[PDB]
């Protein structure tokens, strides 16, 4: 459960090698942030390409496909070209594989 | 297999497309 | 919620109009580097379930 997590990270953060010394000036940082429109800034053609190399490629076109419908709301229709279809089944694995793109863009290869 | 090719595209969207995706 | 229906379609005719906001050279730089963190780790793709996968 996630304040199993808190924990966990309370306890990763001291359990490092000399955390809290300061006399010669070290520090630590710690960042939080969010990735602003991470769901509605994804295209489908690049979305397309990283995932047919973990599937089938007809499991990737279906997956492809299935963004790219019309959204109706009683009066009103338009397609969808841009961005996920946040609410399908499968998407919940789409935000996971995708977002593991942007750590190899700010943890680095190596690290 | 077969790339996807969005329904959709407009003639000039279709070669950026085909130029940046290719 | 008419408001934002509005402002979607709007949105995503602004794409279709001004083309993909991606560059190319960046969507090779994450796509070779998806390739060299999965050739990195020997990730086996996925495979169709053929005709009987028992699960």
């Amino acid at each position: 459960p996630p304040p199993l997590l808190v924990y966990k990270w309370c306890q990763g953060i001291n359990n490092l090698q000399d955390v809290w010394e300061t006399s010669e000036g070290e520090c630590n940082v710690m960042l939080e942030s969010r990735f602003e429109k991470m769901y509605e800034k994804i295209d489908l053609t690049l979305l397309n390409r990283l995932l047919r190399l973990i599937v089938d490629h007809n499991i990737a076109d279906y997956m492809t496909a299935k963004n790219n419908v019309v959204i109706n709301y009683k009066d009103m229709n338009h397609t969808n070209s841009y961005g996920i279809i946040r609410g399908l089944q499968f998407a919940s694995f789409i935000v996971q594989y995708y977002g593991l793109v942007m750590d190899l863009l700010v943890l680095g290869l190596h690290r | 297999v077969q790339p996807f090719h969005l329904r959709g595209m407009s003639s000039t969207f279709s070669q950026r497309s085909r130029d940046i995706f290719d | 919620t008419r408001l934002y229906l509005k402002a979607e379609q709007e949105r995503q005719h602004n794409y279709l109009k001004d083309g993909p906001y991606i560059t190319a050279e960046e969507a090779v730089a994450v796509y070779t580097t998806t390739v060299h963190w999965l050739e990195s780790r020997r990730f086996s793709p996925i495979p169709f379930p053929p005709l009987s996968y028992k699960h």
